[PDB]
RNA sequence: GUUUGACCUCAAAUCAGGUAGGAGUACCCGCUGAAAAGCGGAGGAAAAGAAACCAACCGGGAUUGCCUUAGUAACGGCGAGUGAAGCGGCAAAAGCUCAAAUUUGAAAUCUGGUACGGUGCCCGAGUUGUAAUUUGGAGAGGGCAACUUGUAAAGUGCCUUCGAAGAGUCGAGUUGUUUUGCAGCUCUAAGUGGGUGGUAAAUUCCAUCUAAAGCUAA
């Protein structure tokens, strides 16, 4: 599958091609708001290994944050904005000297596709509501420093 | 028990990384390091590489990789 | 500055594929 | 509007700044007639729609219905193939006697490797222009890739000659200008 | 005497019966009671006289006597130079051990490292291996049960010395335990370094028993199989034997030709030895048949006076081929014409032929008279899964046999164009094989 | 309660001491002639990250599994 | 062809269906924080949770809580005094799911509407990948052998070939904070790699896991 090639092309970020894509996409997002929706993940490999599935009930938001942690705060922004959505996880996509750009994956527990497909029904439970608020996300656990 | 991650580098992997580094090009510090090699020798090349990096083993790795680039480019 | 990119490794052509996956049964029998 | 302004501002800065030579391999694409005959070739190898699939399925299920049913063996289907990871999968075998790569993909990094991959593998790849038209010939909105492996004898000569043609028009013409930095002129 | 009177386990008796051997060869008769006595020994025997069975029976007797579990130890080690002989020995031993309770495996240069690594992790009670890969196994594999060494064998020491692996067995035997190990070895001839290795190996004092024009067809690498097919069609109704390298190639070509409906007999190691004897019997009695067999499987038995010797695949020991053709010429009063296929990279072999000083004849190939079946071969391979897999296995074993070849100056895998070999087997594109290139 | 391995203790203060463990191994349950997955449905604990390194502990827990198999009657 | 149509993107809905707030807050989880207060978020519990673990043994084996370890180790104008953890006994015990190679001999996936949770038909979503199978304890492909539970699904013995994994991350410099960790700025790797920890009769050895993703009752 092609997603490997995405992974190892992403591995070389400061290379000419990906720095060019960084520098065009940073500007293009700069024209856009602080928070807004993306039609598709710009790093689909990262989204999958963080748990993305391309079907109804998976929402992509691009969040802009000024330079707690920046990733956690960015997650909290969409947490307040999209209360109905539940924050799954986020990842880094782009940055600027003025702002850092992150892509967050949110899941709707109301769409029957998520409510069915018992692989993901677990997020429908009320106990998972606002994981980012309680630091239960990946960055939340990392900042809390919970490991063995 | 030794994890299969431990075993070795598959042919697909060396192929993939060679193809990536080809299509990526050379970074401005790398574009520097090639000229610094060609001009003032591997000693100063290693010094500058280690200053750019943190440790020395990564420095020798980088210098050896870039000598591979220089050799496989100029002669072929 | 800028310089053109060298094609020193693309010019070598491999005569074989990367992976020797054994062909599965289902590709030859009706599904 | 904001987004009309953005999209009109998009494609200006990209040409304003120097695109990497791995890009601008795109938009140095197949000429008019050659794309036209490529699509005429493909339109014989449209994949079966979900609707046609279901019609043949109910037909054959009804054929099994009879007492006095009928049992037969049928040959392989023939169609283009279009899914991205599947397209790369038919590469590294190799099986793609042809691959078409759309130029306009918003995550271009999904496709930047495909030209070099098929170059080194020797698959006769071509950069088609417009993912939507690939979608039209494949019962999809968009495809971004179109690989073909198996071809009937009635088109095999056409396939081979088109392969030589694309080798003449794309690999020969644009390899030296695939080989330079594009863009960089202000707008 | 016979094999069956000697004290043997019932499963070994059944295996011997189903492989059909009742009598023994005289030298094997001399060596067997020594093998039961447990003394070390060196021996001179002709290649393929049944000496493989001669050690397989008493080693399995030892495993009857000890009854140790697969995890407890590995026991018997077998060292054989070439991949072909190792595979033939494995195929001979597979049934003998299938009636018996212990475990078998292969350790060969060119096979997947991970398969054999996992097998060594599980443990193998009868190891059969080539000299080169055993060092890697003993130095790299962890937890491999090695301390036992109930016994060990070397086969045809002259050939390993010719290959140049003497350092490797010195290193191994330094790694090997000795007090539990008992060494038997077989080598038709001997040299001083072979005797040195024997002195290091044989723990007690051993008692030993000691008892022309050629065609060359320079055919380019792809049309050689099809040229064989055409030449075979033209010389139908003449009994002909073809020498290959890999048993897989023999098998695949056999049913390939059977599908094209020309009668063929197959004689390769993987077959059961009774089907082997039967096939040789119908070949000898019919007097008009195509036979496809490996170099060493042919070596192990005498050849009836034949219309054509062809060697399709490269030889294993070219010196033995020169002597074999000499003996065939002086033995078969009926003229047996011998020819070898070649590849344009192989012309060095011809100068080696000039070193043999025997005369040589060029047999020309007309580009007009071509079967033109390659498209049909491609369509068949695309159609049938079974022929697909068998062609792939034969091709894979062909390249692995090239990897195991000794004389590199005459055969370099780099010289060979692999797309074109793949076309020879009927693949447009080479299937990948893990081979060091 | 689920049946458990009798296991050897670590350290030197209790090097002489024997304990109740978590699970046997895959290798040991295979030596029992049954599978770990099916052995779960019977109420036998299984631990995969553990390794068997002592012969006597292994043999004792094997005989323990034999007597467990003997005393159990399973309903279809 | 100045036409028409494929997409992409964006708007607008008194279009259809849902969802967020607020109160309380004894317990729980994050942020902030003085000489606790405050903020944010639930639930009946919550959190954590199946080793990039602990150890050096004759090794142990998710997490959680109690006794002990123990007022010991360690820390501290080594002053005030601060203050653990392995292991062991006990309670209760639970293991699982992704992401990496193709189904390509047929997206096999699913929301919604409609006629009778299900079934049909139709819109759609989706190949920039929904299904099945595989999470390293391996697993996959076939073939042979038997078994055991509509050319149905699953388990085991043997031969051969294959056998794919978390990067602005690891790490390094510096600044602030904290008692080693955390946060910011410059830099940024490798794959028989990497991390951690012992070890010399030292051009050393072997020891132990696999991060940069996720769920899980008691």
């Amino acid at each position: 599958g092609a997603y490997k090639y995405l992974e190892e092309l992403q591995r070389k970020k400061q290379s000419d091609v990906l720095r060019f894509l960084q520098r065009v996409r940073v500007w293009e997002y700069r024209q856009k708001n602080v928070i807004h929706r993306a039609a598709r993940p710009t790093r689909p490999d990262k989204a999958r290994r963080l748990g993305y599935k391309a079907k109804q009930g998976f929402v992509i938001y691009r969040v802009r944050v000024r330079r707690r942690s920046l990733r956690a705060t960015a997650e909290e922004r969409v947490g307040r904005r999209a209360a109905n959505l539940r924050v799954l996880n986020s990842y880094w996509v782009n940055q600027d000297s003025t702002y850092k750009y992150f892509e967050v994956i949110l899941v709707d527990p109301q769409h029957k596709a998520i409510r069915r497909d018992a692989r993901y029904n677990w997020i429908c439970d009320p106990v998972h509501k606002h994981r980012e608020a309680r630091g239960l996300t990946a960055t939340g656990k990392k900042s809390r420093g919970i490991n063995k | 028990k030794i994890s299969y991650k431990k075993g070795a580098a598959s042919n697909r992997t060396k192929f993939v990384r060679s193809l990536v580094r080809e299509i990526a090009g050379l970074s401005p510090y790398e574009r520097r390091l090639i000229d610094l090699i060609r001009n003032s020798g591997e000693k100063r090349a290693r010094k500058v590489a280690k200053k750019r990096l943190g440790s020395f083993t990564r420095a020798k790795a980088k210098v050896e990789e870039m000598n591979n680039i220089i050799a496989a480019s100029r002669r072929h | 500055p800028y310089e053109p990119l060298i094609d020193w490794f693309t010019r070598h052509e491999e005569v074989m594929p990367l992976t020797a996956v054994p062909e599965p049964k289902r590709r030859f029998v009706p599904s | 509007p904001e987004y009309v302004r953005v999209q009109r501002q998009k494609k200006i800065l990209s040409i304003r700044l120097k695109v990497p030579p791995t890009i601008a391999q795109f938009q140095y694409t197949l000429d008019r007639n050659t794309a036209a005959e490529t699509f005429k070739l493909f339109n014989k190898y449209r994949p079966e729609t979900a609707a046609e699939k279901k019609e043949r399925l109910t037909k054959e299920a009804a054929a099994v219905a009879e007492g006095k049913s009928k049992q037969d063996a049928s040959p392989k289907p023939y169609a283009v193939k279009y899914g991205l990871n599947h397209v790369v999968a038919l590469i590294e075998n190799k099986k793609a006697k042809l691959v078409l790569i759309a130029n306009d993909v918003d995550p271009i990094e999904l496709v930047v490797f495909l030209p070099a991959l098929c170059k080194k593998m020797g698959v006769p790849y071509a950069i088609v222009k417009g993912k939507a038209r690939l979608g039209t010939l494949v019962n999809q909105k968009t495809s971004a890739v179109a690989a073909l492996t198996e071809v009937r004898a009635e088109d095999e000569a056409a396939l081979a000659k088109l392969v030589s043609t694309i080798d003449a028009n794309f690999a020969d013409k644009y390899d030296e200008v695939k080989k330079h930095w594009g863009g960089g002129i202000l707008g | 005497e016979k094999f069956e009177e000697l004290k043997l386990s019932q499963p070994t008796l059944k295996a011997i019966e189903k492989m059909g051997f009742t009598t023994m060869t005289s030298v094997q008769a001399r060596t067997i009671p020594p093998l039961l006595a447990g003394r070390d020994v060196l021996g001179a025997a002709k290649t393929g006289s049944g000496k493989t069975l001669a050690f397989l029976i008493p080693a399995i007797e030892l495993l009857h006597s000890l009854k140790f579990k697969p995890r407890n130890g590995t026991g018997i080690i077998v060292i054989t130079p070439t991949r072909e002989l190792a595979l033939q020995i494995f195929g001979v031993a597979r049934e003998l051990m299938e009636f018996h309770s212990q475990t078998f495996g292969i350790v060969i240069g060119g096979a997947n490292r991970r398969q054999e690594a996992e097998k060594l992790m599980k443990g193998v009670n009868m190891l059969i291996a080539t000299p080169g890969r055993l060092l890697d196994h003993l130095q790299n594999t962890k937890g491999f049960v090695f301390k036992n060494l109930k016994a060990l064998i070397i086969d045809e020491a002259d050939r390993i010395l010719e290959i140049g692996f003497e350092d490797e067995m010195r290193q191994i035997i330094k790694i090997l335990p000795n007090e539990d190990r008992q060494s038997m070895l077989f080598s038709a001839t001997q040299t001083t370094k072979v005797e040195d290795l024997a002195r290091i190996s044989l723990r007690p004092g051993p008692l030993f028993i000691n008892v022309l024009e050629q065609g060359y067809v320079v055919c380019d690498s792809d049309k050689r199989f099809l040229l064989l097919f055409s030449f075979l069609k033209r010389n139908q109704k003449k009994k002909i034997i073809v020498f290959l390298s890999s048993c897989n190639s023999v098998k695949y070509y056999a049913e390939l030709l059977n599908y094209i409906d020309l009668p063929v007999l197959e004689l390769h190691g993987k077959q059961k030895q009774q089907k082997r004897t039967n096939t040789f019997f119908e070949f000898c009695n019919a007097e008009r048949g195509i036979l496809i067999c490996t170099d060493v499987a042919a070596r192990g038995l005498d050849i009836p006076a034949v219309d054509w010797i062809i060697q399709f695949d490269p030889p294993d020991d070219p010196r033995d081929y020169i002597h074999r053709v000499g003996r065939t010429a002086r033995g078969t009063k009926g003229k047996g014409k011998s020819l070898m296929f070649l590849t344009p990279n192989e012309l060095g072999f011809l100068r080696y032929l000039k070193a043999s000083k025997v005369p040589l004849n060029e047999y020309e190939f007309p580009e007009n008279k071509i079967a033109n079946v390659q498209s049909q071969l491609e369509k068949l391979i695309k159609s049938n899964y079974y022929l697909h897999q068998t062609a792939k296995d034969g091709y894979r074993s062909y390249l692995q046999a090239y990897a195991s070849h000794s004389l590199k100056t005459v055969y370099q895998i780099d010289k060979l164009d692999l797309a074109k070999v793949a076309k020879s087997y009927g693949f447009p594109v080479p299937p990948k094989v893990n081979i060091t290139i | 309660d689920l049946l458990r391995p009798v296991v050897r203790a670590p350290t030197v203060k209790y090097n002489r001491k024997v304990r109740a463990g978590r699970g046997f191994t895959l290798a040991e349950v295979k030596a029992a002639g049954l599978t770990a997955a099916y052995a779960r449905t019977i109420g036998i604990a299984v631990d995969h990250r553990r390794q068997n390194r002592n012969q006597e502990i292994f043999d004792a827990n094997v005989q323990r599994l034999k007597e467990y198999q003997s005393k159990i009657i399973v309903f279809p």
